[PDB]
RNA sequence: CUUCACACAUGCUACAAUGGCCGGUACAAAGGGCUGCGAUGCCGCGAGGUUAAGCGAAUCCUUAAAAGCCGGUCUCAGUUCGGAUCGGGGUCUGCAACUCGACCCCGUGAAGUCGGAGUCGCUAGUAAUCGCAGAUCAGCAACGCUGCGGUGAAUACGUUCC
RNA sequence: UGCCUCCUAAAAUGUAACGGAGGCGCCCAAAGGUUCCCUCAACCUGGACGGCAAUCAGGUGGCGAGUGUAAAUGCACAAG
């Protein structure tokens, strides 16, 4: 939670979302609405939905983007421009 | 006496002998001529490559490039005939070697996010040809003397028949493959 | 045209940070060229999802 | 009187001359004249150049400049635009990224009134 | 509810020498504190961290008031004016700071050289300028609002015209 | 209304019409003289931005390009 002295902050529910997933070779798709988890450098070529507030947006996690909020991919303002 | 020309002649030479089954000395493969040209294409408005495109393939290669003209003349280009577009050199005998041993050991590993280039990029004959994204890792330019960025291509041109005989020169050579 | 137009080309020797060290000719002015990877000393030249649950339960 | 690309202008104390390089603002120019015991009040026409030698080297150390300042800078800018993020979204079109108001301002992130 | 080709209104900060910065050094008033005020000491360049004396308060804390006076420096420059923007690294509150929080450190240094028609406030402790406290409040986008005191003018022939 | 080129024009030349198609009243101090060297367009394959097409490399390609300017005769031995 943006300070050195409790670490990065993801969501408890995020996590454990999967259990018996390691035997049968599926890279099964998140549908989250936890915008506001920290992508760590553990979710690594992983993939995440995320809700923009009508629908949920693919995400892929490559590398690059460890260091931000998971909700920084999915824009929430529809402009395309006035005239 | 540069080292990648003695390395060659040491088992370059000898191992295609093993692997491709040549009857004679003079059937082994051999690299010719390696072509390096910009083609600065941003070269019909202002005409400014001379400073540009002229100046660090000097820096680059060893050898001052040739400056060609068009062919014809293509209108959505603003592209007249006889115009400078691009910036060409050629590289033989003992700067031929000592290029592609300055590119495969320092030059051609340090581009940002390398993953080797591809070897599906044969002609037909056994001449590659790849591309660069900048103007490149190639220590003897330096932010101090260049304008904006360019790229450019390399042809590498083989003495080789087919294709997998010409991709196994350039192996032992060096060039990285995935 | 083999005489003064080209750039000076004189000896340059290379040296690298893991120790890798050879002999060239190219333009670089005193021979005095710094890699810090070099073709040897570089990755790509020598090399479920239950994770999730692995590590914060 | 080069010091490190940048070309000082004459006739000027020392603290402030040494601001005009990009990466070096007054902060900075208090702890380069202070490893080396070059006083600030002191004008750069009476720069010893073996003076110059002791703060020519000392930057490549610690601090940073022209070039590989703003080489850092740009590939920030660039690094943001294609993972596209919101931040990177919003340096393509040109609205300003630190959450700012865009109803009644942002003139310095755009260009003076287009009037429509 | 924070969108953004634009437009209006209300403010703040400016365009500097009656000033900017650095060092020393005086003088307030009214208010807030137990789900709190954190003195002192220590760590940290800094926001802050930790320890904990006193205090339901004319006792203790908030509390360093800032303008001012003295000395040094900058010498009229888009600058040692201006601090918008953007890069990077941090701290605090909160389950949580991406959309959308203040604050701190480092770098970056845009517009702006006193403003067209038009228009606004003010008759004395007033205008002008300088800080401080409060209420809502975990935090704050407080440059607002409601109060407080510091320094402190210039003019009013006159009732023709708006 | 003069000059240039084709067709009508009947396989030498010539040949009418208010018959059918187009040009000219210049341009070039090199686009002239000579000497030496080179082969083009299109297609295919590979290639950073680069696309049907800019520039590169390799194939295939005997003239399909090109000719200061209309058409005809020519020109790759080049007159390009
Ligand atoms: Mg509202
Ligand atoms: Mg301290
Ligand atoms: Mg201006
Ligand atoms: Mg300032
Ligand atoms: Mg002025
Ligand atoms: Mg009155
Ligand atoms: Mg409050
Ligand atoms: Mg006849
Ligand atoms: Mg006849
Ligand atoms: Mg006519
Ligand atoms: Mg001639
Ligand atoms: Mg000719
Ligand atoms: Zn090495």
């Amino acid at each position: 939670p943006r300070s050195l002295k409790k670490g990065p902050f993801v969501d408890e529910h995020l996590l454990k979302k999967v259990d018996v997933q390691n035997e049968k070779n599926t890279k099964q798709v998140i549908k989250t609405w936890s915008r506001r988890s920290t992508i760590i450098p553990d979710f690594i070529g992983h993939t995440f939905a995320v809700h923009d507030g009508r629908k949920h947006v693919p995400v892929f996690v490559t590398e690059s983007m460890v260091g931000h909020k998971l909700g920084e991919f999915a824009p929430t303002r529809t402009f395309k421009g006035h005239i | 006496q540069p080292r990648l020309k003695e390395r060659y002649r040491s088992e370059i030479r000898d191992a295609l002998r093993k692997q491709f089954g040549y009857g004679n000395v003079m059937q082994i493969p051999t690299v010719t001529k390696v072509v390096v040209n910009m083609g600065v294409g941003e070269a019909a408005r202002d005409a400014k490559l001379i400073n540009g495109a002229v100046n660090d393939l000097a820096l680059i290669t060893g050898q001052k490039p040739e400056v060609r003209r068009a062919r014809k003349s293509i209108a959505q280009f603003k592209l007249r005939e006889g115009m400078p577009v691009g910036v060409r050199v050629t590289l033989r005998g003992d700067r031929m070697w000592e290029f592609l041993d300055r590119l495969t050991s320092i030059a051609l590993p340090r581009i940002r996010d390398f993953r080797g280039l591809s070897p599906k990029q044969f002609d037909g004959v056994g001449n590659y040809t790849f591309g660069l994204a900048e103007q490149a890792v190639f220590h003897e330019v330096d932010v101090d003397k260049i304008d904006r960025v360019r790229g450019m291509d390399i042809n590498v041109v083989t003495s080789a028949a087919t294709d997998d005989e010409g991709r196994a020169l350039l192996r032992a050579l060096g060039f990285p493959f995935k | 045209m083999k005489s003064d137009i080209h750039p000076a080309y004189e000896e340059t020797t290379v040296v690298c940070g893991c120790g890798n060290t050879f002999q060239t000719r190219s333009t670089k002015p005193g021979g005095r060229i710094v890699v810090e990877v070099c073709s040897q000393c570089h990755p790509f030249y020598t090399g479920g999802r239950v994770a999730r649950f692995e590590k914060r339960y | 009187a080069r010091l490190v690309g940048v070309d000082l202008p004459r006739d000027k104390r020392m603290e402030v001359a040494l601001t005009y390089i990009f990466g070096i603002g007054r902060t900075r120019s208090n702890e380069i004249l202070a490893a080396t015991g070059i006083d600030r009040d002191l004008r750069t026409r009476d720069l010893t150049e073996e003076q110059l030698i002791h703060l020519r080297d000392y930057i490549e150390a610690n601090l940073k400049v022209e070039g590989d300042l703003r080489r850092e800078v740009q590939a920030d800018i660039r690094r943001k635009i294609e993972i596209g993020c919101y931040q990177g979204l919003r340096h393509r079109r040109g609205m300003p990224v630190r959450g700012q108001r865009t109803k009644t301002n942002a003139r310095t992130r755009k260009g003076p009134k287009r009037t429509i």
